């Protein structure tokens, strides 16, 4: 029911607004051991030698990285994906060039995908940049990823009830209701404003008054836009595990300037790279995976905002590996 | 220390009184009863009610109404009784999510819903003929219900004559516990902060100033009841030490004072105030004004705060940045 | 082109919001406040015009009333400053100064909807009881502030209108006259009734009643207000502060 | 200069301190010691918004704001125009609310009258100690306090709100907006009863407290009486405050998460979920 004191507040506005976030220490710690367990980088290598689109067989992405630099690499992948597989799960165990295993041919598009995150995202990413520990964390299917419609557990490492599980009807609202931080709101706001870009998250107006020719009747956006959108706030606050003064000044959402804050634009580049990665790279691997991987629309599994992040502003706490593994990005 | 105020020490208990009506006497039904706990702190006579015409219609109407509510959120989750129970507050029926105009919209999304609020109406327009009609039969000003038809007026404000006059039934109210509550900050964000909208700063100033009124009031009386100032009807017409008292303590306090009938003049007009200040805020809303935050913005109103942290322009106006 | 834009710099919301203001301010100082003074006005030591109150049981009565007598006030000057305090000069309870003043009300009896008398004590409300678990004060001793047993319980006063107690009829010990007070400086116990209001012997000089089983308006607050004058004036130091 | 029947109760005592020394009016008003306090903190408060307020880019009474300090200076004292001044400001309006509080306890002596009203105003004050002292307490710094400004303060409660995401899940809140509603419903009732039964209309005779009965128990079946809505319309507003208070001063010290998600006890139940 309740949380003990003391909690742990920050400001991000202009004292006496009550703007910044509040937190519980004793979570902030439960999350600071749980992202830790990030595999540290792996001793750098010797940089002299050919590269192994010479030495190799079937190498189409990571050729310009000598042999030492390059089984580094799969090392590193290997901690990060399956290490309870280790490198038999997407290789033929007698046939280290053959695309035999989905997970191979599903790899190289997560090499495409995850060196593209690091170099055209930069202004979300930045120095911090991303691995593929932020979204797998120590497991081929991530905790965190989004079908087509909601369903439960959040984490996907846990059992679901009956009632929990997307055959069963009458949880739907309560599937609904968990990732709109418990909201009663109608509305999937992935599905909506991530999984594609055809909709616009703005809905308040920029001007005082009503302008003619979009303010009666069907040229109006219906109310519902306004439930939709928070919907999807609701669902970002959540996912960082934050609140709305972070990024806001409730006064007026609609405005930027002194009225946001930079954490507000880096989450504007958020909906463009969530929405990049689930269109071009995500939704397409319907193809290459097997339909038990599928949801019940033929469609592959997608990322949000809590897929990186996991319930922290920061995914891992601002933890890179950018340098230490330059071939993941950035790519000139 | 006057414990009278608290609770009732000793209860009397006589034979029932029957103040006969112009009409509608074989209209009572019931057999009276007295709680012993009820009349400790209250009146131990508990019924008989009235029925009448208009009172069975509302019951007629607002019976129809619940039960179209409650078997579209039954539908919500698929029949299951006990997810029922469970998602009770979460569950809701809505107004359309598409744009139909002011089309009838589909029974599937916001037929039920329009059909619901019209049998709502009826039920509000029917026990408002009971609260004005029993007034009338014992003799009565009509003061109650005036201030009810002013309630019915903000009902029908924010349910049907708002998504009229801008055109869209997507506007009206949810029917459900959280639903009708997610509606308030979709309407507030979508017309830019509600606390930047004059007439909700009135009907804030006006509920806030009935729990003043209200709380000074009663507390006024408690402080006078051992001159019988509870009797207020004849302490009108005929000036008691407990009304006098009563007028002292606020002139010698705030400088200025009301009479026993004028306060509770005080208290009907802040009260039918809420409703009317709360009335025309959403008229003016979505016809008239569209931000309110903007609105204030531009008659200089909105007060403004320097910067903690930078600056920061919408990226949405940068080079070469996406849609 | 807007919506509700009109000349100038001006927009329909901005007009209303005046429109409000004035309505407020209108009823605020021209109705509700001149309501406010049909009570205690003309001042002494802007006016409505006078409100008729046709009575439930035949007459009718206009306010503010004017009495045909002014009562003497035994009070005297303190200071020779305008808003000086007033010093009683006689017995203040007595004499019904300060807390343990009366209005000068009617000095008829207050009537219950169908005509009969609606302050009437236990024995004439003959199909009044005291409900079931409620304690019973007939014939338990009234105890005052000083500890000293002032008189016995003989009778409880109902309000017929309302089925409320109002009254406790009690014979002053010794002095051969019974009393009545209000519920409201009776702290009623199973065994005593506790009066911290006035003192033993006070009593005494509790206002009489002109008929024994009827109360006017006049005489139901001759009573009422006899014992919050007590408040003040019982013993010497009731009137001084408190630290 | 007084009622017509004002003389008679314009005695001296009722006094809690001062004697003699404070016992006076000046035109309607009571003095007393508490008066010359509450002139004092009113006085000492007024003066020290004003030069706040010169100090501050505007003079507009609308968008005027003097603001508590930033997070980082905690319990001790603030910079006087970094937020000092609201700190001086708040000693102010608590000394001169407590001292209104007690200057009319000495009216109702003086009055013998029940200390109802100074008791009822109580619960006002308690509301403003819980969003000014208890609660910035209990998070760390008075930087948590709402500013004193006309429309800014509505920008604190809204930002504040928002702070859990929907504060309209906050049981507490729901409880308080709940009296709100109730008190403002009664308060039409009350008045518009007794409105009713002496202002009948026409050549109508005035009504009897049988006809306040009987109306409220034709209309709903049930008439709670004269006194005792005297007693519920206290009740019923001080309980806008006095639950409310729960729900504000553990939204931060006692809980952390969204008011939404609270309502998880519910949900989450294993046997229903
Ligand atoms: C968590 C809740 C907060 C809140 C949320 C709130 C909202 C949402 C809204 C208001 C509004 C208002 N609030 Mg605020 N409020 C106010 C006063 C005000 C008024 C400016 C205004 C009208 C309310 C009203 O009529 O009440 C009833 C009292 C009546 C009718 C008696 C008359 C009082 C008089 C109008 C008050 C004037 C105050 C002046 C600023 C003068 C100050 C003294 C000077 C001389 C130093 C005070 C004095 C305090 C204190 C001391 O705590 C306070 C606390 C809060 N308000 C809490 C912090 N308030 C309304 C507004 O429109 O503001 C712009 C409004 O919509
Ligand atoms: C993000 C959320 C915001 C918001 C959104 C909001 C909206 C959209 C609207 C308001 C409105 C109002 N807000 Mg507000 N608000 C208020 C208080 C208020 C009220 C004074 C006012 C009118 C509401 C009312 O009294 O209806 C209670 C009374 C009602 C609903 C009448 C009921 C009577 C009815 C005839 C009886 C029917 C009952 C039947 C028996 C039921 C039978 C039906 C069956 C068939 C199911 C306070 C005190 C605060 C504070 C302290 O912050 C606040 C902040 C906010 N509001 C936030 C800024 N608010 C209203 C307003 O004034 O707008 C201009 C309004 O329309
Ligand atoms: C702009 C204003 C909106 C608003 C904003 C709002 C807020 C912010 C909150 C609510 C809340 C509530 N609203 Mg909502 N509301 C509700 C009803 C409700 C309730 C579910 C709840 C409690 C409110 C309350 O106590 O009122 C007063 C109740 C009265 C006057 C009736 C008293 C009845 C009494 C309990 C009966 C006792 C008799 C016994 C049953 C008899 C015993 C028999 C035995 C012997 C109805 C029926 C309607 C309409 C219009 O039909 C409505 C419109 C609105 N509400 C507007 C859309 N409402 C609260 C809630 O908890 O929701 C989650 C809440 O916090
Ligand atoms: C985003 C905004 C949300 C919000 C944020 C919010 C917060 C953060 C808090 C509230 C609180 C409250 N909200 Mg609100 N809220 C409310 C209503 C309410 C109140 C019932 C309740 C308590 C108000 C209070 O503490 O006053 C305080 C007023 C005081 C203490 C008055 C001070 C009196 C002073 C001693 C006298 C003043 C003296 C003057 C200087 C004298 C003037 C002199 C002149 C005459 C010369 C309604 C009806 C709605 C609707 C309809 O939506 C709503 C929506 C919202 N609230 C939004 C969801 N609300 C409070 C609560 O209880 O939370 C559970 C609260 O803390
Ligand atoms: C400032 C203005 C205030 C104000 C004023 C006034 N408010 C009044 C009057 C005035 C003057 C009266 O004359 C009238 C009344 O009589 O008073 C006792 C009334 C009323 N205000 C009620 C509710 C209310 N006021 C609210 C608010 C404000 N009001 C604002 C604040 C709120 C909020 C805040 O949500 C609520 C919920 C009802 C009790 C009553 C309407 C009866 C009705 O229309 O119901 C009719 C509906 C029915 C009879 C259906 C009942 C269902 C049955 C049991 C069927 C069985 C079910 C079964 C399962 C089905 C099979
Ligand atoms: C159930 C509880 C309810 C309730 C109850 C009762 N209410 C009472 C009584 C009862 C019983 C009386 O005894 C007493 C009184 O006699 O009234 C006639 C009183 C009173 N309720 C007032 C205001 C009031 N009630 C509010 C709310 C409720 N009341 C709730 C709903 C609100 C809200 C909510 O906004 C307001 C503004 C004053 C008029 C009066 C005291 C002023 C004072 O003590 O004078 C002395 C003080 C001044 C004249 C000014 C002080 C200047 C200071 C030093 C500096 C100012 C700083 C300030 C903090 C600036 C902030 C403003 C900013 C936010 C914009
Ligand atoms: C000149 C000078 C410095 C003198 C020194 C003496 C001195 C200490 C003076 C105090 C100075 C100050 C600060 C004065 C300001 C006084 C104040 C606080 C005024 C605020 C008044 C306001 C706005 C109140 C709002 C409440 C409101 C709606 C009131 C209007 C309705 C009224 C009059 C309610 C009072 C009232 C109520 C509540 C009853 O129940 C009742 C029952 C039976 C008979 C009469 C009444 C009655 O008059
Ligand atoms: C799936 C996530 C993989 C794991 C786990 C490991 N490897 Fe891998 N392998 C994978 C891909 C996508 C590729 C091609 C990369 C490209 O840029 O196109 C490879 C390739 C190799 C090769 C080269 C074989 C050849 O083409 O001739 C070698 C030698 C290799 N991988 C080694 C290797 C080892 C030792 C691993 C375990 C530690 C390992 N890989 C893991 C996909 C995945
Ligand atoms: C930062 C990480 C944010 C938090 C926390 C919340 N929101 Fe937000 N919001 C954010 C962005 C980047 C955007 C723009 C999206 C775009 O593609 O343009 C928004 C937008 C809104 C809006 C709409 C404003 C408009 O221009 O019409 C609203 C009304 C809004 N946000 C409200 C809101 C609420 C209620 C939140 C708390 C749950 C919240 N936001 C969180 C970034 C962030
Ligand atoms: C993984 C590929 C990510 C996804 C999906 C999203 N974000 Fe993210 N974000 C990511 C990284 C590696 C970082 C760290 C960069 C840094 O500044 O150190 C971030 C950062 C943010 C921030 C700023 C945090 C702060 O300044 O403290 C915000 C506000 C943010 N991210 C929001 C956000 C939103 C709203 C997203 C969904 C639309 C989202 N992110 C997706 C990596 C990833
Ligand atoms: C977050 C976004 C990332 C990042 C940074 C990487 N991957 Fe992936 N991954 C992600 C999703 C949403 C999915 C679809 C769900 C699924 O099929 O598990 C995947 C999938 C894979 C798989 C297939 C697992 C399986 O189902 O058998 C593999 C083998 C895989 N990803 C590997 C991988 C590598 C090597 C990455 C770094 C270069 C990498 N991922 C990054 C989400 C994300
Ligand atoms: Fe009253």
């Amino acid at each position: 029911c309740f949380e003990p004191p003391p909690a742990t507040t920050t400001q991000t506005g202009f004292r006496g607004l009550s703007m910044g976030e509040v937190l519980h220490p004793a979570t902030v710690k439960a999350k600071k051991e749980r992202d830790a367990q990030y595999p540290p980088a792996l001793a750098a290598v010797k940089a002299e030698g050919p590269p192994v689109s010479q030495v190799y067989k079937n190498v189409k992405v990571l050729g310009n990285l000598t042999e030492a630099e390059f089984l580094r690499t799969m090392t590193a992948i290997t901690e990060w994906v399956s290490p309870q597989e280790g490198c038999t799960y997407c290789h033929d165990e007698n046939n280290l060039a053959s695309e035999a295993k989905y997970p191979y041919v599903v790899a190289r598009r997560m090499l495409e995908m995850t060196r593209a995150i690091n170099t055209n995202w930069t202004q979300h990413v930045a120095q911090t940049g991303v691995t593929c520990y932020t979204c797998h964390r120590g497991t081929p299917l991530p905790p965190y990823v989004r079908y087509l419609e909601p369903t439960l557990p959040l984490n996907n490492r846990e059992t679901p009830t009956h009632v929990e599980r997307v055959e069963t009807r009458s949880g739907y609202v309560v599937r609904l209701a968990k990732y709109t931080a418990y909201s009663a709101l109608n509305y999937d706001p992935f599905t909506m404003f991530l999984a594609n870009d055809k909709r616009q998250v703005r809905v308040v107006p920029q001007t005082a008054l009503p302008l003619v020719g979009v303010s009666r009747g069907k040229e109006r956006r219906p109310l519902s836009d306004a439930y939709a959108t928070f919907a999807l706030m609701m669902s970002i606050s959540d996912s960082l595990g934050t609140n709305c003064t972070f990024c806001h000044n409730a006064q007026t959402f609609e405005s930027w300037g002194k009225k946001s804050t930079p954490q507000r634009a880096i989450a504007w580049w958020g909906i463009r790279m969530v929405r990049d990665l689930n269109m071009n790279y995500l939704a397409p691997l319907n193809a290459s995976l097997p339909a038990s991987r599928l949801g019940r629309q033929g469609e592959a599994p997608q990322a949000d905002c809590r897929t990186c992040h996991q319930g922290v502003t920061k995914p891992l706490f601002g933890a890179s590996r950018l340098k230490d593994y330059p071939e993941l990005g950035p790519i000139k | 220390a006057d414990y009278q105020t608290i609770y009732t020490q000793i209860q009397a208990r006589g034979p029932h009184i029957t103040v006969s009506g112009e009409w509608g006497d074989n209209d009572r039904v019931g057999k009276p009863f007295y709680s012993y706990w009820l009349g400790k702190i209250g009146d131990a006579q508990i019924g008989p009610i009235y029925l009448g015409a208009s009172g069975i219609a509302a019951f007629a109407f607002g019976s129809t109404a619940i039960l179209i509510i409650l078997f579209n959120m039954a539908a919500e989750v698929h029949f299951d009784p006990l997810q029922f129970f469970r998602q009770f507050f979460w569950l809701g029926l809505y107004p359309p999510k598409a744009q139909y105009g002011m089309g009838i919209p589909p029974l599937h999304d916001g037929g039920w819903w329009l059909m619901a609020g019209l049998f709502m109406t009826l039920s509000l327009g029917s026990w408002w003929i009971r609260v004005y009609s029993r007034a009338r039969a014992l003799g009565l000003g009509t003061h109650i219900a005036w201030n009810f038809a002013a309630a019915i007026f903000f009902v029908l404000c924010i349910g049907c004559i708002h998504p009229t006059l801008v055109g869209s039934w997507s506007e009206g109210v949810p029917f459900g516990i959280w639903p009708h509550i997610d509606w308030l900050t979709a309407f507030s964000i979508r017309y830019g902060n509600f606390y930047y909208c004059p007439w909700h700063g009135f009907s804030i100033g006006f509920a806030y100033g009935c729990g003043l009124l209200f709380a000074a009031h009663g507390a006024t009386i408690l402080a006078v009841a051992r001159f019988g100032g509870d009797r207020e009807i004849e302490q009108i017409t005929d000036r008691g030490t407990a009304v006098e008292r009563a007028a002292l303590f606020w002139r010698w306090t705030i400088g200025f004072n009301a009479t026993i009938e004028s306060v509770h003049r005080w208290g009907w007009f802040f009260s039918l105030m809420v409703m009317v200040s709360a009335s025309v805020g959403i008229l003016l809303t979505g016809t008239f004004v569209d931000n309110w935050y903007l609105w204030c913005v531009k008659h200089g109103a909105a007060p403004d705060y320097p910067a903690y942290l930078p600056a920061t322009p919408d990226p949405a106006s940068l080079p070469g940045a996406p849609k | 082109m807007y919506h509700g834009a009109l000349a100038q710099h001006l927009d329909i919301a901005q007009l209303v919001w005046y429109a409000q203001w004035l309505v407020i301010w209108t009823v605020v100082l021209l109705y509700l406040r001149r309501e406010d003074r049909r009570e205690g006005y003309p001042l002494v030591e802007e006016l409505p015009y006078p409100k008729t109150f046709v009575l439930p049981h035949g007459g009718t009565v206009t306010v503010p009333r004017r009495r045909p007598e002014t009562r003497e006030l035994k009070l005297a000057q303190t200071d020779g400053f305008e808003g000086a305090p007033l010093q009683p000069t006689g017995n203040p309870l007595v004499d019904a100064v300060g807390p343990a003043s009366y209005a000068e009300r009617a000095e008829v009896v207050d009537a219950t909807v169908d005509g009969k008398a609606k302050i009437v004590p236990l024995r004439v409300a003959t199909d009044f009881s005291i409900a079931e678990g409620d304690v019973d004060p007939r014939g338990l001793p009234v105890v005052a502030a000083d500890g000293v047993e002032a008189g016995t319980v003989t009778d409880l006063w109902v309000d017929r209108s309302e089925h409320y107690f109002r009254y406790l009829e009690l014979s002053v010990a010794g002095s051969a006259r019974t009393a009545l007070i209000p519920l409201g400086f009776c702290d009623v116990k199973k065994d005593k009734i506790v009066v911290t209001s006035i003192l033993s012997e006070q009593f005494a000089n509790v206002p009489r009643l002109q008929s024994r089983d009827q109360i006017t308006l006049r005489e139901e607050d001759k009573v009422s207000a006899y014992y919050a004058g007590g408040l003040l004036y019982a013993t010497p130091e009731r009137a001084e502060s408190l630290l | 200069a007084l009622l017509s029947f004002e003389r008679k109760y314009r005695v001296r005592g009722g006094t809690l301190i001062g004697g003699d020394l404070f016992d006076f009016w000046v035109g309607p008003y009571f003095v007393g010691f508490f008066g010359v306090s509450a002139i004092f903190f009113i006085f000492l408060g007024v003066s020290l918004i004003g030069y706040a307020a010169s100090q501050g880019p505007t003079w507009d009474p609308f968008a005027i704001s003097i603001n508590p300090p930033d997070l980082k200076y905690g319990l001790g004292a603030a910079p006087l125009l970094e937020g000092g001044f609201w700190q001086a400001i708040t000693v102010c309006a608590l000394g001169a609310f407590i001292s209104w509080m007690l200057r009319e306890v000495e009216i109702s002596r003086k009055l013998g009258i029940g200390w109802h009203v100074p008791l009822a105003f109580c619960v006002p004050i308690f509301m403003f100690c819980v969003l000014q002292v208890f609660r910035p307490l209990l998070l760390g710094s008075w930087g948590h306090a709402f500013p004193y400004g006309i429309l800014s303060h509505l920008d604190w409660v809204n930002n504040f709100g928002y702070q859990y995401l929907n504060w309209h899940y906050n049981p507490g809140h729901m409880s308080s907006v709940s009296f709100l509603f109730v008190n403002a419903m009664a308060l039409g009732l009350h008045g518009g009863l007794i409105l009713s039964v002496a202002n009948p209309g026409d050549g109508d005779k005035v009504k009897t407290a049988e006809h306040e009965n009987q109306y409220f128990r034709d209309v709903v079946g049930y008439s709670i009486g004269a006194l005792s809505i005297h007693r519920l319309g206290l009740f019923l507003a001080s309980n806008i405050f006095l639950t409310g208070a729960f729900g504000t001063i553990a939204s931060g010290p006692f809980w952390t998460r969204g008011w939404p998600e609270w309502w998880g006890w519910w949900l989450d139940i294993p046997f229903w979920s």
